[PDB]
């Protein structure tokens, strides 16, 4: 009661030495406890980081889960834990999280709340340091997450940090699955002693790729990789967003077809018969098999395989089947790769390499004058992609364009509008592709597009600048390429304009009809999702849902979910031709016209595909219906003329400008969404788009 | 045929209320008002039975073996009767044993519910302990006559009072800094409290200190102002004191600390506009 | 508070304002890009209280 | 010598209401205080520059 | 808004006046008053005088 001083008085020195020593062992204290405060302090402020540690007892029993990022934020956890716990294999694991920078403000709260504190631990430090892979423990861990960090401003050195980061947890942790979150495609090989490698530009630029041939891919191939219970939107008064939330939970799963109640039945039968008849019985669509000799996956191996009881299959279902109560152009390789481990792939080649001179548009040379696309008068529509620097991940954009099994008659002619001339290196790669041009300019000065034949392109893919991604705030990364494509939606309201965007978020600003006030009834639907804690909270916008907006962000699930299903980066990978197994099929799209309205229902069409082509139907892409004198009246007629008027004239007049013709240059009331494996009872409207995995042609 | 998804993890009993207690937003804090409100439902009936007590016609185990108690000071000997002995009721036996065995097999509920680990995590935990070191001795009281009159801190609920409060304005508000300020204000509500109830009960063998005075003792003693006109003369009062003044450094101290966190960001972020104004400014 | 996050848009109370100003910053080092700050923050506005009443001051033409 | 949390104990409350009062007034102490303190000490650091002032009467003479 | 960029000619509506200007010389110097020169355009030209740039010697 003196030190706290309190100092009662019931008990007191009554004696002089006493009483000195009480003065005495106050003065003490006044100089010898600031010393020590002093020195606390100093150490309270280092207490708020590097906090955390995760104690050797735990690692025992524990089976914890190691996720080193290099900056850990919101969206990037939040996309993780709601994927890698949506498992009901995983609810015993523990994060653990090696990020060498301290907790984000509003990442505290998140690990704060009781579900993410006894799940989630988080310690900061570096993977590269061993005395950090000691806390983490990860010589114990299960599985090692390292993702390379998207928004840095040095994209080939946020690259090396993750190679680095790979041989410091490889040799410290050798019996450890590591998993690998490459950003370029030439970096790809360093980390091939990895488990499961994902490399964000050769995925992106494959399924940017495929919405040209079929629509919305890159909506397929993000539903199927996001684990949801399939239970998103079932409240909503709109139609398509009951069963659109619905057929959005079908995943691809596999099973050992002696033990699949689904399949058990079709052993000795061909591939496409039991196909059909599970979907017809059960309603799962059994895309692919593997065969316990080899290690590679088919998807839709064809009629002529027959089942085995040693047989691997691979079938979209809402759930696991445990969780179920019941000139000429010359076919080869292309020579000259441009990054190592770059997959070879049939395509379609022109006999001699075209040189340098005659790959570009708008200045001609000594074999052909034309300067623009009016002037090669292409058969087919284009395809304008306005990258700004051609690389290594363009060139994943043109193969599945080229590839093989695209009819030759049907291949599009691909304009690359860079905002920087291409290395020798890039051309060197596409130099042997045909009808592949290119043309320096931008997105978003008119005259560019012109001569490029923005007129008669059936797609303007615009690929995320490199230079914003490592903006600050969220909405000024994709500030200038959402106002850019905006200008083009009013311009060119019948093209079809698939944009990247840098952030998810940003998908608000993107479709924005003024008049409409349908944003704020997908709010609501969002709301409900973000109360249930869902993955796909993206899920029901109108340009996501459409195919027409794509972030890198929707394809990062395609990791933590290959820990539970080590085949998904390979089915991924394989339904866009980045990786080609031999009697594999490919992903190919068909048009439901009025001619085959007689097939009424989803289930006829697939009776009709597997006894005819052998066609595997994965989903359905569906639209709905959702002299002072005489100038006197000039002034009041151009006064009165509307902003379409106006912007039609705006247009023509550039084509009389630049040269172009003003004919031909004569609107979206529509709604579309992609329906993953729908019921088979399911009604064919017309001008549906059904995606297909047709058997490969040289099977 | 028909086909029902995740039948596998839903039909089990276990997992079905494991949604219930942990993974169910909504729900969560259902069941922590359902705590919170019923541990300061067991804390004011404690501050009930001392005040309806009057200890001067006689104190004793249970029934009829009741005698006067009386002090003096030149006798350094405590009289261990009134400290452990006090004549609480019949009713607040019964509405208090409910919340005991209501907590006990709630908890032990949540220990098997959440145990992934060894169950290492979950009985070192001092929430565990506290629950049970004033709830296990008010179990076993049922058994005998002569143990229903027993002392049992109950008081110290009301830490896990505020723990079931922090727990609920983690998630929902129903500010930031304010969410903070009013946790501060709870520990010292329970640490006064203890303080409070603590020297009443030990002041029972001597002082009689009534439930007002023990009051403004605890607070002219936690503002370090010490008048001395009521103090503690006996040691285990003492030890209290002492006690409750070492646990008030060490408990304080961790809720500044978040505070002055808090105090930096109280800086920025600082205006709302009320639902209210808005419907009629 | 911006007014591109709805969070901050429920405080301020934008669906029951009678009238919302957006001005754009003038002393930027971007004066292309403090426009499209602009354009999104009368895109955010518009599509979070369509019943509102908009004023933008937009710095190029 | 109570504000200064001193309390010597020669003079005291005796009787429950004033012994309420001297709870009461030590609460709110810790109420109104803190507050006061928060825009002082915002104004601590204020006072370490824009120091100084010429006086008017300075000026005069000087 | 629309008042402004009218005076500027921003926008144009057919029917709708420019701003102008004209110079006081010493041969209008019989038109002593402001009001005196609002009578006399308003009845030969109908121009509606807004205001006065007025120059001194400082
Ligand atoms: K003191
Ligand atoms: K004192
Ligand atoms: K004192
Ligand atoms: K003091
Ligand atoms: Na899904
Ligand atoms: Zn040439």
């Amino acid at each position: 009661v003196t030190f706290s001083t309190v100092g009662y008085g019931d008990v007191t020195p009554k004696i002089w030495p006493s009483q000195l020593l009480v003065v005495i062992m106050i003065c003490v204290a006044l100089v010898v406890l600031p010393l020590q405060f002093e020195e606390l302090v100093y150490l309270w402020m280092e207490r708020q980081k590097s906090g955390g540690n995760y104690s050797r007892h735990r690692a025992q029993t524990e089976k914890h889960v190691v996720l080193c990022v290099s900056s850990l934020k919101i969206d990037l956890l939040m996309d993780f834990l709601n994927e890698f716990y949506a498992h009901p294999r995983l609810q015993d694991y523990y994060v653990v999280i090696l990020c060498p920078t301290e907790m984000d403000v509003q990442v505290r709260r998140v690990l704060q709340i009781p579900l993410w504190s006894q799940r989630v631990i988080y310690l900061q430090g570096s993977a590269l340091k061993d005395q950090d892979l000691m806390r983490a423990k990860m010589d114990n861990g299960e599985a090692c997450f390292i993702l390379s960090s998207r928004n840095e401003v040095d994209r080939t050195a946020a690259d090396h940090q993750t190679i680095l980061r790979a041989w410091a947890v490889k040799d410290f942790a050798p019996n450890c699955p590591l998993y690998v979150q490459i950003l370029k495609p030439e970096n790809k090989f360093h980390v091939k002693f990895a488990d499961h490698v994902v490399c964000e530009e050769e995925c992106k630029y494959a399924m940017l790729a495929l919405n040209c041939i079929c629509p919305a891919t890159s909506t397929l191939i993000t539903l199927l990789v996001h684990t949801s219970r399939g239970q998103e939107g079932q409240e909503s008064p709109e139609q398509w967003q009951r069963m659109y939330g619905r057929c959005s939970g079908n995943e691809v799963y596999h099973i050992r077809m002696g033990d699949s109640k689904f399949f058990r039945e079709y052993e000795g039968k061909s591939f496409t018969y039991a196909a059909f008849h599970a979907h017809k019985k059960y309603g799962v669509c059994l895309i692919g098999l593997k065969r316990e000799d080899n290690k590679s996956i088919l998807l839709n191996p064809g009629p002529r395989h027959i089942l085995a009881a040693s047989d691997t299959c691979f079938y979209i279902n809402i759930t696991k089947e445990e969780n179920s109560a019941f000139v000429e152009y010359v076919k080869g390789y292309p020579p000259n790769s441009p990054y190592i481990g770059s997959s070879p792939t049939l395509c379609h080649l022109l006999p001699v390499k075209a040189p340098f001179c005659c790959l570009r548009l708008d200045k001609g040379c000594k074999h052909n004058s034309y300067e623009d696309a009016k002037a090669y008068g292409f058969k087919n529509k284009l395809i304008i992609v306005s990258a700004e620097t051609a690389g290594n991940g363009l060139y994943n954009f043109i193969v599945p364009l080229r590839a093989y099994y695209r009819s030759r008659k049907e291949l599009n002619p691909i304009v690359l509008l860079l905002d920087n001339k291409p290395d020798h290196h890039f051309l060197e790669a596409i130099c042997c592709f045909p009808m592949v041009y290119y043309m320096e300019g931008s997105v978003d000065n008119l005259d560019s597009l012109l001569q490029c034949g923005i007129i008669y392109a059936d797609n303007l893919v615009v690929v995320d600048k490199e230079s914003t991604m490592s903006a600050e705030e969220d909405y000024m990364a994709d500030a200038k390429t959402i106002v850019n494509v905006q200008t083009m939606f009013r311009l060119f309201p019948s093209l079809s304009i698939t944009t990247e965007l840098t952030h998810p978020s940003n998908m608000r600003f993107m479709q924005f009809r003024a008049k409409d006030s349908y944003s704020l009834a997908l709010s609501k639907l969002e709301k409900r999702e973000r109360e249930n804690g869902s993955n796909l909270a993206f899920m029901f916008r109108l340009p996501f849902a459409a195919g027409r907006v794509f972030s890198i962000s929707m394809l990062d699930t395609l990791l933590y979910q290959s820990f539970v299903k080590d085949y998904m980066i390979t089915i991924t990978r394989l339904l866009l031709g980045l990786d080609t197994t031999p009697g594999s099929g490919y992903l190919c799209a068909m048009k439901i016209t009025e001619g085959d309205l007689w097939i009424r229902t989803y289930g006829r069409l697939f009776q009709k595909l597997c006894s005819s082509s052998a066609e595997i139907p994965i989903g359905i892409y569906r639209t709905e219906s959702h002299a002072a004198e005489w100038i006197s009246q000039q002034r009041l007629s151009l006064y009165r003329r509307s902003e379409r008027q106006e912007l039609s004239e705006l247009v023509k007049n550039r084509m009389k400008h630049l040269g172009l013709p003003t004919t031909g240059y004569d609107h979206q009331n529509t709604l579309s969404y992609v329906l993953i494996n729908p019921p088979p009872d399911t009604r064919l409207e017309p001008s549906d788009i059904v995606y297909l995995i047709r058997s490969d042609p040289l099977a | 045929r028909v086909q029902v998804e995740f039948y596998v993890n839903e039909n089990t009993f276990k997992e079905r209320l494991k949604l219930f207690f942990i993974k169910n937003q909504r729900s969560s804090l259902r069941i922590r008002l359902f705590n919170f409100s019923l541990k300061l439902l067991t804390c004011l009936l404690y501050i009930v039975r001392v005040l309806l007590d009057d200890p001067a016609l006689g104190i004793g185990c249970w029934g009829c073996p009741k005698q006067n108690y009386s002090f003096n000071d030149s006798s350094s000997e405590i009289n261990w009767a009134p400290i452990l002995w006090v004549e609480r009721k019949m009713t607040l036996w019964a509405i208090q044993v409910i919340v005991a065995i209501i907590s006990f097999l709630e908890t032990m509920l949540l220990i098997y519910l959440s145990y992934k680990g060894n169950i290492w995590e979950q009985i070192f935990r001092v929430s565990f302990v506290l629950e049970m070191i004033n709830t296990l001795p008010f179990i076993i009281t049922i058994f005998w006559p002569p143990l229903r009159n027993l002392f049992i801190p109950v008081f110290l609920n009301c830490w896990l009072a505020k723990h079931a409060l922090e727990n609920m304005i983690n998630d929902f508000h129903r500010s930031a800094m304010f969410n903070q300020v009013l946790i501060l204000f709870c520990t010292l509500l329970c640490l006064v409290f203890t303080g409070t109830c603590g020297i009443q009960h030990l002041e029972r063998a001597g002082e009689n200190l009534s439930l007002l005075t023990s009051f403004y003792f605890c607070i002219v003693t936690f503002s370090t102002v010490g008048y001395g006109d009521v103090t503690p003369k006996i040691w285990p009062s003492q030890l209290l004191v002492v006690i409750m003044i070492c646990v008030a450094l060490v408990v304080l101290p961790l809720q500044f600390e978040e505070l002055v966190y808090l105090w930096m960001e109280r800086q920025k972020s600082g205006g709302n506009y009320s639902r209210h104004r808005a419907q009629t400014e």
